[PDB]
RNA sequence: AGCGCCGUGGCGCAGUGGAAGCGCGCAGGGCUCAUAACCCUGAUGUCCUCGGAUCGAAACCGAGCGGCGCUACCA
RNA sequence: AAAAUC
């Protein structure tokens, strides 16, 4: 006769709760599967690419149960423009007896060590394998940019595709060229909708996608029929994440370094501002740790444009406050992830779309702001995501002088300018300020159908910097 | 490689035939009495329980697409106008196709909900998210 | 949101009159009032009623003749437009 | 989530502090040969619910509800 | 004056 709230609070204490991590553990024996990072912080960022209206926020909401919030009012209904965030824990059974593909399962992240097996008739207890945080990239083909940030900010992909609909969708297939862009090839794919097919015609779309699916760079990519409705086959994702994905190389040897990417200001209205909390910047962290209290700088930060036309470019310097990595603060951050970093830096600047791929760096080093970038670039055959009703998909051209094109580096979303083009090297100004540390994964997009399409990738090789003014 | 993909397949078609052996010719004759000046409706209460909405939603939608506002008697929609069937089908049918069955699969299992303020539709069979206001 | 509709009113001596609610303001009115003028032979006025909108009022009894000049002069989609017997 | 507007007798505005208003409707009648126009007649309410000063309140306030509007998705 | 139908 237990009530619900006492069966989960009994499931909590029995299997240990979330134990809170220590302050100051020892970084050389500390690897991403440690206990007091897997319990508490995803390593693993795994994102969801597929075409409008599939369903995208809906079949990470059932492998993980937290929502999005597809906010707006009107991006309640379409398209978001802001990615969709999500955490949960990869769970498998410790008993050998209940089935392999049953074993694993993908819970929210405010469960406790070791749940259960909700399987009827199993006592044993689930072992966290990881926690893995989820991202979710608009497929619109307006709103390209958020995708590309997400992208230089992915880990790990899952490519999804409908059955009643045509076979060659041009809008998943342009996610994952940007996806194989970016360095990424752990991609899997997904048929979403199975339940509304027959035996046979799954048949032929599972055909036409293992051929079109053939020249790419990516080869062994499995193939998993899911329902983000009937929610069944989630634990052979799971299965599949967890065998098919290792963790890409990261460790505390490297410098600290950010990439924020969203803004959130913590202004919760009506009640007294003498009691409010910090601008949090939400950003990914590829490469070095964080702890509890830290000066850091956003390196590009206040844009001015003075009584000349020339840019001005001041470093945002905060002491970090907090660090929302999970649920509940904690002392470090770990890389390979989405972390809020609250620091005192004022809610405005957080407001709006303002900390929108931006790239911060710790005290004690100087990523370099850049007005003029010299890019090594190569490009593809032909355009992607157009529909072309049978006659020869649009050839990609060739660049030309003075002319905006959007160029995405990393999350650092720019309209530059071409001064030169060459033979595999061009000269862009940016009438928005990037700050290059090592390499920037580059990609780009140009204006032909009115809005952008991808074209190509590039590097960056050298730069035209510009001192930062304290 | 494909192999392992029509498994799982195989079971979810498996899964399908055992949770889901039916898979809307559910829609009632419209029944429209012309009485002089006043239109009757004397059914529309079966066109509520069959299509699983509630009456006054039907109403309101009834009265954003026509010009009236008329009023409901204990179980039936009088008005006072010169109506016939033939709108009253299509307006059903636009109900049926862009409120009451879903349109990205053949279901009617969804109701009517509300997430800030908004009509937010949701689903009992799949529950996806998916609204329609107006 | 902006469905376009079109009504009947009726008169004495059988005589009719023709209102088409809410109008696109891509193409202004008083040019498409000229030419509804010739094309229909009806007199038009650009009436204004509060909550409602601007609307085109035209004589006679005309649904396919106002339809056939939208699919023409802005109107791609006859999808949202509707036709109301009565 | 926060601050602005509203609460019919079918619909709107008005009074808001002697306790049920008007027009629009609806119904009937009269005008007439006959339709409009016009002229008469009605029958519908804790004017959203719960408390309070008040001889008294639907009205003045408030402790909550429903629907609209802006801030804006507010870690 | 406004007048309508037929
Ligand atoms: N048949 C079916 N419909 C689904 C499924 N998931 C979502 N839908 C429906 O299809 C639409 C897409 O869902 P939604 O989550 O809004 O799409 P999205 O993938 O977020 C859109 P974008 O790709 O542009 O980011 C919705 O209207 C929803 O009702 C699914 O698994 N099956
Ligand atoms: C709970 S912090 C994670 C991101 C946030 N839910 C958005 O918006
Ligand atoms: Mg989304
Ligand atoms: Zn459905």
């Amino acid at each position: 006769g237990e009530t619900e709230e006492e069966k989960r609070k009994r499931e909590f204490e029995e299997g240990g709760g979330l134990p809170e991590q220590p302050l100051n553990p020892d970084f050389s024996k500390l690897n991403p599967l440690s206990a007091e990072i897997i319990n508490r912080q995803a390593t693993i960022n795994i994102g969801t690419i597929g075409h409008v209206a599939h369903g995208k926020s809906t079949v990470v909401r059932a492998i993980s149960g937290v929502q999005t919030v597809r906010f707006k009012d009107e991006l309640e209904r379409n398209i978001t423009i802001k990615l969709g965030y999500a955490n949960a824990k990869i769970y498998k059974c410790q008993e050998p007896t209940c089935p392999e593909p049953d074993c694993y399962r993908s819970f929210k992240s405010d469960k406790e060590i070791s749940p259960k097996c909700q399987r009827p008739g199993c006592p044993g207890r689930y072992k966290l394998v990881r926690h893995v945080s989820f991202v979710d990239c608009p497929g619109h083909d307006i709103l390209m940019s958020t995708m590309l940030s997400g992208a230089a900010v992915m880990d790990a992909a899952l490519l999804l595709i409908a059955g009643n609909e045509s076979c060659p969708q041009p809008q998943t297939s342009e996610h994952l060229a940007a996806i194989e862009i970016m360095k990424l090839k752990h991609v899997i794919i997904l048929q979403n909708k199975v339940d509304l097919m027959r035996e046979e015609s799954a048949l032929e779309h599972q055909k036409s996608i293992l051929k079109f699916i053939r020249g790419t760079i990516a080869d062994g990519a499995p193939i998993v029929p899911i329902s983000a409705q009937l929610k069944y086959n989630i634990d052979a994702v799971n299965e599949f994440i967890v065998k098919t994905i290792p963790v890409p190389p990261r460790d505390f040897m490297i410098s600290p370094r950010l990439i924020v990417i969203r803004s959130f200001d913590v202004n919760k209205p009506g009640a007294e501002i003498e009691d409010l909390k910090g601008g949090v910047a939400g950003g990914s962290i590829l490469n070095g740790v964080f702890k509890l209290g830290d000066e850091i700088e956003i390196r590009p930060g206040i844009v001015t444009k003075d009584d000349k036309g020339k840019i001005q470019c001041k470093p945002i310097f905060s002491n970090i406050v907090s660090l929302f990595a999970e649920q509940n603060d904690l002392k470090f951050a770990v890389p390979g992830g989405l972390i809020g970093v609250g620091t005192k830096v004022d809610p405005t600047l957080c407001r709006a779309d303002r900390l929108v791929g931006q790239v911060v760096g710790a005290k004690g080093h100087l990523p370099n702001i850049y007005t003029d970038i010299e890019i090594n670039y190569f490009l593809l055959r032909r355009l992607l995501g157009v529909k072309t009703d049978g006659q020869k998909q649009a050839k990609v051209r060739k660049l030309e002088p003075n002319e905006v094109l959007m160029v995405n580096i990393g999350s650092t979303a720019t309209g530059a300018r071409v001064v030169a083009v060459k033979a595999d090297m061009a000269r862009l100004q940016l009438t928005s300020p990037a700050c290059t540390e090592i390499n920037e994964k580059i990609a780009l997009s140009r204006r032909i159908e009115k809005h952008w399409r991808l074209i190509g990738w590039a590097t960056i090789k050298k730069g035209t910097t510009l001192e930062p003014i304290a | 490689v494909g192999l392992p993909y029509s498994e799982l397949l195989s079971r979810f078609f498996n899964i399908l035939r055992t949770n889901n052996p039916e898979l809307k010719f559910r829609i009632p004759p419209p029944v429209c009495l012309r009485d002089g000046k006043k239109t009757i409706f004397s059914n529309i209460q079966d066109i509520a329980e069959k299509l699983h909405r509630s009456p006054e939603h039907l109403i309101q939608y009834l009265f954003a697409e026509l010009g009236t506002s008329g009023s409901v008697d204990g179980k039936r929609l009088v008005i006072k106008g010169k109506f016939q069937s033939k709108q009253m089908e299509n307006v059903l049918r636009r109900y049926i196709l862009e409120y009451v069955t879903c349109k990205t699969c053949k279901s009617i299992n969804t109701e009517l909900k509300r997430e800030n303020r908004l009509f937010f539709m949701v689903c009992k069979s799949c529950g996806s998210t998916r609204s329609v206001s107006s | 949101s902006n469905y376009i509709h079109i009504r009947i009113q009726q008169r004495n001596g059988r005589k009719t009159l023709t209102t088409v609610q809410g109008v696109p303001e891509e193409y202004d009115l008083k040019r498409i009032l000229k030419v509804l003028k010739k094309d229909f032979a009806c007199n038009g006025n650009i009436v204004k009623d509060p909550e409602m909108g601007e609307i085109i009022q035209l004589q006679g009894d005309q649904r396919a003749k106002v339809c056939e000049f939208m699919i023409s002069q802005l109107g791609l989609q006859k999808k949202n437009i509707k036709i109301h017997g009565f």
